[PDB]
DNA sequence: ATCAATATCCACCTGCAGATTCTACCAAAAGTGTATTTGGAAACTGCTCCATCAAAAGGCATGTTCAGCGGAATTCCGCTGAACATGCCTTTTGATGGAGCAGTTTCCAAATACACTTTTGGTAGAATCTGCAGGTGGATATTGAT
DNA sequence: ATCAATATCCACCTGCAGATTCTACCAAAAGTGTATTTGGAAACTGCTCCATCAAAAGGCATGTTCAGCGGAATTCCGCTGAACATGCCTTTTGATGGAGCAGTTTCCAAATACACTTTTGGTAGAATCTGCAGGTGGATATTGAT
């Protein structure tokens, strides 16, 4: 049988993710967390459903920001994973509470 | 029958009132809402300033000298979220290590 | 009528977690970047609802639009583009 | 013009406790952060008033301003204390 | 008199100016890019200077019109004048 | 002549420093510094001394800002020099330019 | 059912630029939004320095000032460079 | 060095929904006489503050050595993440109701703008403690060598 | 387990500039008091765009299974804190001095609020024609135990 690196997942899914600008994040379930932590302020609150389209490239903007420079911070220490002290700094230098 | 005692509280709403005349927009802005921006300006100089009392036993001196208010607006976390870019003129900075 | 409805804060998972991952770059996971993805994706979502939808409800509005939370984005300095 | 706000910050100082005094540059900063964020209040307060459209600004924009930029715990008590002394303005005719 | 010389060469001020924050031990060759960041930083407020003096008018500088400047590049050095 | 181990005199020197808050550098050394960096772009023009003091207070800010979460970013390596792939990875986690 | 809009002036400046191309709607708008925002920070500024001037009326030079004090180099001296070229053509306003 | 097994690249065929001129139309408008009223342009100048500028002195920067100690090459050796059948669950879309939003019309109430009169909140200054910076000084921790 | 010149802390005295608290003082917004007009707020009511039901496929999960590799670890030199010594570049203190600027006045381009009307710019249908998604076919490079 035909067998190829485990590990070698990285270039073909490379090109896999990045040929293409779909949102990558499934949406209802997505609907449904949004709505369920919105859910406990205030009342009654719909959401308009492109209203929905941009709180998701939002958090898609936002987490491909955080994992970018966690990419980056990871390939400053020698380190060939993402571990915890990683995106502990990345949290460190965000300047946003 | 004086504007900020008419009010009652301590500070002055008659500069405001053409303060927000100098900075507006909207062609048109009421003329009873000053009673808030003396709220607002009150709480928030308030809540810096009555702090500055924790300077008494970590300074013993009189009067609220530049570095030290910075010296303890740092650790109103609920503060320096309210003057995020903005530093100091000669303020320090709280101490610490790895 | 209650609409009680618990976690989905959890909801996407391992492989959409992975996903997303690697859409940014990264070619080598650490087997605990469950939690703490979960927990900054809590952080930046109830910040966004927080501001949007409050002044949605200044709105005078109890139902929200998208240009409330767009504005709400430029208000917190991430402003996106293109819904209107 | 010539017009500060040193002299309210000296009595704001003085109805704390009046034990202690006003340095001599400090003042400075008191004054600059009180106009920046006034300022920013007021920019904030006259587009979230302008997209409603909506021709003055007034206490709803205002206090839905004091709460939309600054954080949770002074801003609650912050709005709590609002709606307190504009109802003490009112609560003489 | 105006004449160009080189105060890029400042001083070796990063030995004690890296000592106002927890800089442990130093090991260098940090100070061509610490002289490379303060350049950067410092040509980014002073176009934004003069570019309020040409709207100014007069050929002097100052210190509220600076503070505009400052707080418009967003690095904000907060409270002066 | 009797000087025991160097290092944590570096770090009674780092309190001594922070304890104070003097303004660091030196005065005329930035005064030529900052008319032999703005003579050039723009012409002959002239400065104001509270001016002047008050835009090195900016550069001081900034550059402690930027070198003490360079320290941090240097700290995630597990080790306690300062080199130059902390100082351009700060820089870039601090928003290229 | 009544909305100010930006794309039409957009698509027929697209066409004008460059011949042959079509577009797209969620590209209209987010070049649309584009120029709105970037209209709303060169106002912004525009009026925040014509008030702190002591000066009492919006002005080109200001708003030359104000464009060379929002965008990069690059851009900065194409757009004075079209500013004073706009500003000679429109100022030329005879009767041929 | 080497073929299947993917993997990808083109690439032609076809559907299929959609941008895009096209009409229109219409309704609110951008260009227009215009009187006029004011803030921008621009001369005059007191005058201050800003650039040079030297001399005593003095911290302090710059070159020196130097010597441990920590960056780093290398090992290795347990171990914890990646592929992968291989089931299966929750989706992914498609089709039904209704609270509740534009948008209306209409009323009244607060804010504009006018004269008013003063008083309070801006300076000048001044003087006087006076706090406090800066010294001294007397006592008290301190960590490498032994 | 023990020593001790350096470093810091706690206390005293002084001088010095400076806050601050006046009192004047003055002068110029500001509270009062008119009336006008029009926006804020509420009632209502059609008409979306929200909300919930139910049927079938793809990504999800998950244990199995296997190896790059993480962290530790040992060592080995080079490079930097550190201490010292000295030039040197400040450093401040007057001192000059002079030339742009803030204020000043004037005076006129011109902005604005009028009425006012031919156009365009937005919308909305529509239709259409075609551009791209997807299907599928089929050459073609890369490669992994051999």
């Amino acid at each position: 049988p035909h067998r190829y690196k485990p590990g070698t997942v990285a270039l073909r899914e490379i090109r896999r993710f990045q040929k293409s600008t779909e949102l990558l994040i499934r949406k209802l379930p997505f609907q449904r967390l949004v709505r369920e932590i919105a859910q406990d302020f205030k009342t009654d609150l719909r959401f308009q459903s492109s209203a929905i389209g941009a709180l998701q490239e939002s958090v898609e903007a936002y987490l491909v920001s955080l994992f970018e420079d966690t990419n980056l911070a990871a390939i400053h220490a020698k380190r060939v994973t993402i571990q915890k002290k990683d995106i502990k700094l990345a949290r460190r230098l965000r300047g946003e509470r | 029958q004086s504007s900020s005692a008419r009010a009652g509280l301590q500070f002055p709403v008659g500069r405001i009132k053409r303060y927000l005349k100098r900075h507006a927009t909207g062609r048109t802005r009421v003329g009873s809402k000053a009673a808030i921006y003396l709220t607002a300006v009150l709480e928030y100089l308030t809540a810096e300033v009555l702090e500055l009392a924790g300077n008494a036993a970590k300074d013993l001196k009189v009067k609220r000298i530049t570095p030290r208010h910075l010296q303890l607006a740092i650790r109103g976390d609920d503060e320096l979220d309210s003057l995020i870019r903005a530093t100091i003129a000669s303020g320090g900075v709280l101490p610490h290590i790895n | 009528h209650r609409k009680i409805l618990r976690d989905n804060i959890q909801g996407i998972t391992k492989p959409a977690i992975r996903r997303l991952a690697r859409r940014g770059g990264v070619k080598r996971i650490s087997g605990l970047i469950y939690e703490e993805v979960r927990a900054v994706l809590k952080s930046f979502l109830e910040s966004v609802i927080r501001d949007s939808v409050t002044y949605t409800e200044h709105a005078k509005r109890k139902t929200v639009t998208s240009l409330d939370v767009v504005y709400a984005l430029k208000r917190q300095g991430r402003t996106l583009y293109g819904f209107g | 013009r010539k017009e500060t706000y040193s002299s309210y910050i000296y009595k704001v100082l003085k109805q704390t406790h009046p034990d202690t005094g006003i340095s001599q540059k400090s003042m400075s900063i008191l004054n600059s952060f009180v106009n920046d964020i006034f300022e920013r209040i007021a920019t904030e307060a006259s587009k979230l008033a302008a997209y409603n459209k909506k021709s003055t600004i007034s206490a709803r924009e205002i206090q839905t301003a004091v709460r939309l930029i600054l954080p949770g715990e002074l801003a609650k008590h912050a709005v709590s204390e609002g709606t307190r002394a504009v109802t003490k303005y009112s609560s003489s005719t």
